[PDB]
């Protein structure tokens, strides 16, 4: 069991390389959760586009997820860049405040619970489900993009 | 090859050195007892 | 709590809840789900009446933007969900900018608060004379309008099913057996806002 | 000045038929005065803008005079976004003024701190009357520009 | 140490001068620059993209064109310079930015400099991502840079090619 | 009426309560800027000042610089903005060194810790704002 800084959601004390200082634990959890959420969305989008979902229009059809990035970068991905940056700025405010001071704001808790699903009695299970799905989706998206980069794109990527 | 020394030394000396000297001199001016 | 409304006959007089959903959150989640269900129902009933008007060729005796040249006559010549693609480009802006105004007012200006915290879901009666510009319910008793709200919910669910069937039949042929083939219901099967985006 | 509010001009006095201000909270009066003053200021800006842009439009070149055509023939989308951003900034400041516990309704100058005379009420009434006149004038100008296709200094 | 602390108290307060922080940072920079030297050796090997025969015209680069002895600055030196400028901009953002996840470049308010000393910094028993081992690696990297500079200066060969003697068939 | 009165009810302080100094509009503007907004750590104040300033500073170098009529105009403007941002950061650090010495620190801006946090926030925000305006200027045909 590496140090006493562990003891939260999704902790099996797996740290062989020892990349966990007493300070770099909250930032580590925040980075892991951000990567996991972006990987869940990325894998779902890659699979759904390669499965048959298309934006209605002749431009966005006849395009797989592999060759979509260099076509819509200057026109359609720019809007996504603007919106993602707009959200990431307020995220940066909260993250930097949490990093220097502010003894609240657990890593990942952006307050984006509009429906207020944390009032359910299954909220800790929601926490570990989010973390497990984030890890599985980071592995899944890395698998999908590295397999589709090696020739065989298709749907199943093998 | 001695054709690089003007373009290396002249900016380094003329810009970087007196800027650091001005900052250091100002700090040494305003330190008190 | 799953006492609420919408539980009656032809479902066992108990909550129809295979998947959790109702217990996915708390009381406020149920209020949000009920407001979504009621708003969805009302939109589906309105869409069904508008679609029935469109099929029977009941259009306004006007012009609809003489500058563009579109008229009410050739908005009924095309099928459903293609008429929305032909409503110029300012008309979609105006229909939209009217509808967020109603949404923002229907959530914000509640003397009791949002439906999740104080106030029943599906109640924009604080917008004065919005639901009832004439009287219609003005002398109805509370026990009557409770049953009327129950009928509202049931008809909304049926209208949701019907408009899903209409969209499927216009999109994927042979989906709805009674619809099967039709002279109308020929089009894209969906409408994007502002036509293409 | 009735109920602590300026107004009440000579040609027609306390102009409240239909009873909009009978038995109403001071918050409702503040909201009504804010609406009236903001309408008046927007309409004075609108009337002066159509009048000036009918004959003096040097900012882009040849740019027509039918006012609904003015907003669409050019004024690229960045310009409309910048106008909307400016107006949204001023409206956010209006909200922040409305949350203060010294809120005279249409007041951004915060004149409760300074001493006021009836000349101040007279100038407030001048602003209100000019605002109402520009309300009617702006609606009329937009209606003419739709019906005929000409601006205010045109059509004559 | 105390000689330099008494000689330059303002400079030794912030950890500048012959301190352990300075030597650790210089060792890290020597490690990354060894990686950069190897990468530029691969760059001349494969010819990934930059060509170092063409010139930089005035009409596209201003006074940062012809500068030394009315001699042209080449595209290879310009490309490596642009990469170095971007590295320096990231460096300035890290030095003058929020002190997150990082050892600070300078010493903060009244904190004492660390001391893993030196001498031989025992490699056995300090394996992994330990400060003593990283310290040893940076020290060896600085000595490698000094040795390569001296060997290239004595032999009259290219600094990127004086290490090509000690590799054999590698990259370029 | 009288719209110019003694400032803060003191007739002998060297200021006046004009409609420019003590209006509610000016208080709302200059009480909600990052340097004056309530409940802000000095790092966030510096960050919010810095991004606007970097956006600003990459403004004039690209259009009016010596390499304006060059294919490398925007890159040179970005580098010039980076250099000016570095100079301003150095000036902020030396001002903090000369002004705040032997201070207790804390969340106050007028201290060593507060000014170091403010300078760090300004530097990272200024570099970020210059980069963001570079990205927006490189794809200006999108708007
Ligand atoms: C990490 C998240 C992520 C990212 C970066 C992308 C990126 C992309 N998607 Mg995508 N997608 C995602 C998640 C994501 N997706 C998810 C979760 C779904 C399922 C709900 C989809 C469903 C989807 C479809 C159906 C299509 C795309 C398309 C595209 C491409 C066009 C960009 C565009 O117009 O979108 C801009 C989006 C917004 C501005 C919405 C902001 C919210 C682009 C490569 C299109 C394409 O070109 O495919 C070839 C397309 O047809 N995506
Ligand atoms: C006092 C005498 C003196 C003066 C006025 C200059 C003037 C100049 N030299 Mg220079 N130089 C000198 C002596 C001097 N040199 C000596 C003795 C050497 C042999 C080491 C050199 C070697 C040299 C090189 C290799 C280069 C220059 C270059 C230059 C030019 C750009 C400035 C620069 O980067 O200098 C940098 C100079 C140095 C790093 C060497 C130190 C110069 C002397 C030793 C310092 C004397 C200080 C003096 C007494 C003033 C004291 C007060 C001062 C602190 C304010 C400038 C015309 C550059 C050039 O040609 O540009 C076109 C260039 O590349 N110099
Ligand atoms: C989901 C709701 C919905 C939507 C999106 C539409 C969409 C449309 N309707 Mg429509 N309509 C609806 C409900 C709806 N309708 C209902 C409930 C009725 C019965 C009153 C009608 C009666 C109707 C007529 C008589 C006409 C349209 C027409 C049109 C088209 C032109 C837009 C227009 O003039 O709007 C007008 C829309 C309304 C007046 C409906 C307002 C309903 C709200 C609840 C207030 C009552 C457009 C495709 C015109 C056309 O060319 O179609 C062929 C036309 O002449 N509609
Ligand atoms: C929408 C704009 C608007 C609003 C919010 C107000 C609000 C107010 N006015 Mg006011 N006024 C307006 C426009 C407006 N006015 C115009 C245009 C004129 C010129 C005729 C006047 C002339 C006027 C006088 C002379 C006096 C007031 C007074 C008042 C205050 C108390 C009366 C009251 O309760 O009105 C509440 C008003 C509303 C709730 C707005 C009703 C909007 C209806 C729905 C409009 C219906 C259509 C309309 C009849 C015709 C427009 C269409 C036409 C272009 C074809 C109150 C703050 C009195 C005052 O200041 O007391 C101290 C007073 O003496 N007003
Ligand atoms: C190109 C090679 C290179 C690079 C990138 C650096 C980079 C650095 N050196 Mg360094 N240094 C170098 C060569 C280099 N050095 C050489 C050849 C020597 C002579 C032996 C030194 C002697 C030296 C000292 C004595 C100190 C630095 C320090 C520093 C750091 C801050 C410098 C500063 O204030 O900016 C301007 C920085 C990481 C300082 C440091 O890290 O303090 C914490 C410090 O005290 N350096
Ligand atoms: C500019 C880089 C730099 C700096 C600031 C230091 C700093 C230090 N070294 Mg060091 N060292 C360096 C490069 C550097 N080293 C390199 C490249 C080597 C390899 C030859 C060594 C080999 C070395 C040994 C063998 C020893 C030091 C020691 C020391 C310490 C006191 C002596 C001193 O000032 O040496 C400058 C001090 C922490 C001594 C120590 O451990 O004292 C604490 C000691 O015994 N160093
Ligand atoms: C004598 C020393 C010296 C040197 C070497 C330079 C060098 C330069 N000046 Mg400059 N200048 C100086 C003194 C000097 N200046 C003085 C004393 C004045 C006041 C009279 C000026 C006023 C001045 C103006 C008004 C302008 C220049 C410009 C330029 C650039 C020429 C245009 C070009 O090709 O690059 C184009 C520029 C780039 C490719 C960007 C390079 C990125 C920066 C400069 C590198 C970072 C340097 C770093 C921050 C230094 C830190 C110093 C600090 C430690 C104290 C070049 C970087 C022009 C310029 O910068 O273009 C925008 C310009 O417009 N200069
Ligand atoms: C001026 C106007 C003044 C009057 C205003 C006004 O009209 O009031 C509007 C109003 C009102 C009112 C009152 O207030 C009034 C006026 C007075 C007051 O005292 C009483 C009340 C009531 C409060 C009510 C509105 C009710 C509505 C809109 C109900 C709409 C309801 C749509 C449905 C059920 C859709 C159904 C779809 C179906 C059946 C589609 C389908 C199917 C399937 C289901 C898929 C199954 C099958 O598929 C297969 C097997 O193949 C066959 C198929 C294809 O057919
Ligand atoms: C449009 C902005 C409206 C501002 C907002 C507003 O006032 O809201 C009111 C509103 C909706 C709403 C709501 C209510 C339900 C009523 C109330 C809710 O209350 C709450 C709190 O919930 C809020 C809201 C928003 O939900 C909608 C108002 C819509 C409005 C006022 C729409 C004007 C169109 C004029 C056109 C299309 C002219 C075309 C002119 C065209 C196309 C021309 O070609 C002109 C032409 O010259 C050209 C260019 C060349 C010439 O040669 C030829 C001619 C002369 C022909
Ligand atoms: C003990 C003592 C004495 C002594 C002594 C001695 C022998 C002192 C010796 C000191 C010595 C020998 C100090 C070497 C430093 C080497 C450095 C800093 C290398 C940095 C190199 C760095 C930081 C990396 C740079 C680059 O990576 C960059 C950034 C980009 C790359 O593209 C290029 C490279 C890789 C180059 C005296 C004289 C007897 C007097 C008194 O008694 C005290």
């Amino acid at each position: 069991a590496p140090e006493h800084l562990q003891g939260m959601v999704g902790n099996v004390d797996f740290d062989p390389l020892g990349l966990s200082s007493p300070n770099n634990i909250k930032w580590m959890r925040e980075a892991e959760l951000k990567h996991g959420r972006m990987s869940m969305l990325a894998w779902t989008g890659y699979v759904a586009v390669d499965l048959g979902l298309r934006f209605p229009g002749a431009r966005y059809a006849e395009l797989n997820s592999f060759n979509a990035h260099d076509v819509v970068a200057k026109k359609e991905l720019f809007l996504l860049l603007l919106w993602v940056g707009t959200f990431e700025t307020i995220g940066a405010s909260q993250i930097y405040d949490m990093s220097i001071d502010q003894s609240e704001r657990k890593p990942g808790d952006f307050g984006f619970d509009p429906l207020r699903l944390l009032k359910s009695p299954e909220a800790p299970k929601y926490y570990e489900a989010e973390l497990v799905h984030g890890r599985a989706a980071m592995l899944a998206f890395s698998a999908v993009v590295t397999q589709s980069a090696l020739g065989n794109t298709a749907f199943p990527y093998f | 090859s001695a054709s690089f020394l003007p373009s290396i030394l002249t900016p380094v000396v003329t810009l970087v050195f007196p800027g650091l000297m001005f900052a250091l001199f100002f700090v040494l001016i305003e330190q008190e007892e | 709590v799953e006492t609420m409304e919408g539980v009656g006959p032809e479902t066992g007089n108990k909550v129809f809840d295979p998947v959790g959903f109702a217990t996915l959150g708390g009381d406020e989640t149920l209020a949000f789900f009920r407001h979504a269900e009621i708003k969805h129902g009302r939109v589906a009933m309105a869409a069904m009446v508008g679609f029935l008007f469109h099929i029977n060729h009941i259009h306004f005796p006007g012009y609809l933007s003489p500058t563009a040249g579109v008229t009410f006559e050739q908005l009924s010549a095309v099928g459903p969900f293609e008429a929305w693609n032909r409503i110029p480009l300012l008309g979609q802006w105006k229909i939209f900018w009217t509808i967020p105004g109603l949404e923002h007012g229907s959530e914000c200006l509640d003397p009791a608060g949002p439906y999740t915290k104080g106030g029943p879901p599906g109640n924009p009666k604080f917008l004065k004379n919005f639901w009832d510009p004439p009287g219609f319910p003005k002398k109805l008793i509370e026990a009557q309008k409770g049953e009327k709200l129950f009928s509202n919910l049931k008809n909304g669910r049926l209208a949701m099913i019907g408009i899903a069937s209409v969209c499927a039949a216009t999109a994927v042929p042979g989906s709805v057996p009674l619809l099967a083939n039709a002279p109308a219901l020929t089009g894209p099967g969906f409408a994007l806002p502002f036509g293409t985006f | 000045k009735v109920n602590g509010m300026v107004g009440d001009c000579k040609p027609l006095g306390y102009f409240d038929p239909l009873g909009f201000s009978k038995d109403a909270s001071p918050e409702t009066m503040a909201k009504f005065r804010e609406a009236e003053l903001k309408h008046g200021r927007v309409a004075m800006l609108a009337c002066a803008g159509m009048i000036t842009a009918d004959k003096f439009h040097p900012l882009f070149g040849g740019k027509l005079s039918s006012n609904p055509l003015l907003a669409i023939t050019q004024v690229p989308k960045l310009g409309l976004l910048q106008i909307l951003l400016f107006i949204g900034f001023m409206e956010v400041f209006g909200i922040l003024n409305s949350r203060r516990p010294d809120y005279e309704p249409g007041n951004f100058l915060g004149t409760s701190q300074w001493e006021t005379t009836p000349t101040w009420d007279a100038y407030q009434l001048r602003e209100l009357n000019n605002g109402r006149l520009a309300m009617f004038g702006a609606i009329g100008m937009l209606t003419h520009a739709y019906i005929t296709g000409k601006g205010p200094l045109e059509l004559l | 140490m105390s000689q330099f602390a008494a000689d330059y108290p303002w400079l030794a307060k912030y950890g500048f001068g012959p301190t352990v922080k300075a030597e650790r940072w210089n060792g890290r920079h020597a490690m990354f620059g060894w990686l950069a030297i190897l990468g530029t050796g691969v760059a001349k090997s494969h010819g990934w993209l930059p060509s170092g025969d063409v010139a930089l015209t005035y009409n596209e680069w201003g006074g940062l064109a012809q500068q030394g002895f009315n001699t042209y600055i080449t595209n290879e030196r310009a490309i490596i310079m642009i990469a170095h400028v971007h590295a320096l901009a990231v460096s300035a953002a890290a030095a003058f930015g929020p002190q997150v996840l990082g050892d600070s470049l300078t010493l903060l308010d009244g904190e004492k400099d660390e001391d893993p000393y030196g001498l031989f910094v025992p490699l056995k028993g300090t394996f992994g991502l330990t400060p003593a081992a990283e310290m040893a690696n940076g020290r060896m990297a600085m000595m490698g840079i000094i040795a390569v500079v001296l060997t290239s200066a004595i032999s009259g060969k290219d600094i990127l090619e004086v290490v090509d003697i000690g590799t054999g068939g590698n990259l370029l | 009426s009288e719209f110019v009165k003694p400032y803060n009810n003191d007739p002998f302080v060297g200021n006046l309560s004009t409609p420019v100094t003590t209006s509610t509009a000016t208080k709302l503007y200059l009480g909600n800027l990052p340097i004056y907004r309530k409940g802000l750590s000095p790092l966030l104040r510096g960050l919010e000042i810095g991004m606007a300033h970097g956006y600003f500073l990459i403004g004039p170098f690209y259009i009016l610089g010596p390499l304006r009529n060059s294919p490398n105009a925007l890159l040179v403007g970005l580098f010039s903005a980076f250099g000016l941002i570095l100079i301003l950061t150095l000036g902020l650090t030396i001002y903090g060194l000369a002004s705040f010495q032997g201070t207790e620190g804390g969340e106050n801006l007028e201290s060593a810790k507060g000014w170091r946090n403010f300078t760090s926030g300004f530097s990272i925000g200024a570099f970020g704002g210059a980069s963001v305006a570079y990205v927006l200027l490189d794809n200006i045909s999108f708007f």
